[PDB]
């Protein structure tokens, strides 16, 4: 919108009702599902007469998946699975323990990673996140029951 | 041999907490997988 | 698989160690590779190809160990699969 | 743990080394200064002692 | 201000009025409705002095 | 019945569609309260309006019943 003019005093209206996207180079991480123009006048108690107007742009976009599938989901599914196999090992190998414990390190160094990539934003905790705390607690608890 | 037969009750009920547990884990494990991924596949397709 | 699955033995071990050090280079890689979507890299198909192979190699050692540490006080040994291993194998 | 299994050290010297791997993780995220020590990092000296 | 001191120019805080009378905003401004809030930090006091 | 609307520019007197009777006026700040004052909303509705916590509402049956601040009734 415009800073300081008014729309009493310079009018703005959408050359259409869609963003361009002619010229758009594809991206390789999103795909822009939707996009709307849309123009916006807003009037204050102050001043009947002096409508503010602003144009708003907006983009619907759908991340790819298939990065986070294959670096990320694929990994920690792989740690899951082993979890289950310390129960059918044999005590008498003494084996369990140690890989438990291996599983739980691997975990951990993948958390190291997986941190840094899952948003700090702390409204709300990501699918990704709740999947990641759900094995470190299976894990855990094998480990105990182990 | 008294005390090994002894022994060897312990070590058979240890096995079969452990058969149980294969089983109750690698269920929740799956279900725990599914529970997740599920609703926002359905709601992708 | 050269590892004897006996006491002492180590294979477990070395599985998931290994496993271990594929994770380790996983964050290696993972800083090299950029983070578009549209493929899979050829290192990352094999990559993920070897943790696989890991896996499934840690679950045939897991699978060998609980054979071999069975007892008669604990498991009653299957005929067929007695003679398939010790005698069908060795005359295939 | 008994101790005929044989992993009694394995578990805390692991759990020594993830308590690393945290220490190296949160000390990444927060200024050097001297001031006081961050709550989590006290948690981690405290966990790292015992 | 640094091309002007306390005696070229005097500093105050905006006055609003409301029924008539006049009051200081002693406060930092913030939309009710368009601050996005920050994903990681939430705003407790926003005062504000000469 | 007739009520004031901010759907239209300028503000108009406007008799509402069949089925909605209630004037209603809404009134909440934005980032412009520092000299604009609160943004008014005005409109007709089937029913008063929803407020949000930081949204004043106020819905009467009368004609001209909701006339912005700055007007009269
Ligand atoms: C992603 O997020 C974005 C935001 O970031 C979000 O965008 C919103 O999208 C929705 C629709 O998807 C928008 O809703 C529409 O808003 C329109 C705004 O129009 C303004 O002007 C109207 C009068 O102008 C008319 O005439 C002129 C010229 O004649 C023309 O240029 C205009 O286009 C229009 O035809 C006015 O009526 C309207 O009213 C607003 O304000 C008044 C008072 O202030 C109030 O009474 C209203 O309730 C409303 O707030 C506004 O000033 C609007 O025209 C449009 O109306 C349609 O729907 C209504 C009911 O649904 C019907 O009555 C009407 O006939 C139309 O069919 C509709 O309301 C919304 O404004 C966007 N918001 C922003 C901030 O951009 C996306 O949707 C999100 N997308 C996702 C999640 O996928």
């Amino acid at each position: 919108g415009t800073w300081t003019y008014d729309g009493s005093v310079v009018a703005i209206n959408p050359e259409s009702d869609q963003p361009d996207l002619s010229n758009f180079m594809e991206s390789g991480e999103w795909v822009i599902k939707e996009s709307r123009g849309w123009k916006h006048s807003v009037t204050y108690s102050c001043c009947p007469d002096t409508p503010y107007l602003d144009i708003t742009y907006h983009f619907v976009m759908q991340r790819l998946p298939l990065y986070f599938i294959v670096n990320v989901i694929i990994p920690c599914l792989l740690f899951s699975f082993l979890t289950g196999l310390v129960f059918y090992l044999p005590t008498d190998s003494g084996e369990k323990m140690t890989l438990s414990i291996s599983v739980l390190l691997s975990l951990t160094v993948f958390l190291l990673v997986i941190v840094e990539l899952i948003p700090s934003t702390s409204s709300a905790v990501p699918l990704i996140g709740k999947y990641m705390l759900f094995t470190m607690v299976f894990v855990i608890a094998s480990i105990i029951i182990t | 041999q008294e005390s090994n037969n002894a022994a060897a009750e312990w070590k058979y009920v240890a096995m079969v907490m452990d058969h149980i547990l294969l089983g109750v884990f690698m269920l929740v494990c799956i279900i725990g997988t599914l529970a997740v991924f599920a609703g926002r596949l359905i709601e992708l397709n | 698989y050269f590892l004897p699955a006996q006491a002492g033995g180590q294979k477990c071990t070395v599985s998931i160690n290994v496993l271990l050090a594929q994770t380790v280079f996983l964050f290696l890689i993972a800083q090299k590779i950029p983070e578009t979507s549209l493929s899979v890299p050829l290192l990352g198909r094999f990559l993920i190809f070897v943790m696989v192979v890991a896996t499934l190699i840690v679950m045939n050692c897991v699978i060998v160990l609980n054979v071999s540490q069975r007892t008669p006080t604990t498991h009653a040994m299957s005929p067929r699969l007695r003679h398939v291993l010790l005698e069908l194998l060795p005359r295939l | 743990l008994p101790a005929d299994s044989g992993e009694k050290t394995s578990v805390a010297i692991s759990v020594l080394l993830a308590q690393s791997v945290f220490l190296l993780l949160i000390s990444k995220r927060l200024p050097a200064t001297s001031m006081a020590i961050p709550l989590i990092g006290k948690f981690l000296l405290f966990g790292m002692v015992l | 201000s640094l091309k002007y001191t306390a005696k070229e120019i005097t500093l105050s805080l905006k006055q609003d009025a409301k029924e008539n009378r006049t009051y200081p905003v002693e406060w930092i401004i913030i939309d009710p409705e368009g601050f996005t809030e920050n994903g990681e930090w939430e705003i407790v006091h926003r005062p504000a002095r000469v | 019945i007739v009520c004031h609307t901010t759907a239209t520019s300028p503000i108009s007197a406007v008799t509402c569609p069949p089925g909605e009777n209630l004037c209603y006026r809404k009134m909440w700040c934005d980032a412009f309260c520092s000299s604009r004052g609160k943004v008014v909303e005005l409109g007709c509705a089937a029913t008063c309006p929803s407020k949000k916590p930081y949204e004043e509402v106020t819905c009467c049956s009368t004609d001209k019943c909701n006339p912005h601040p700055k007007q009269r009734p």
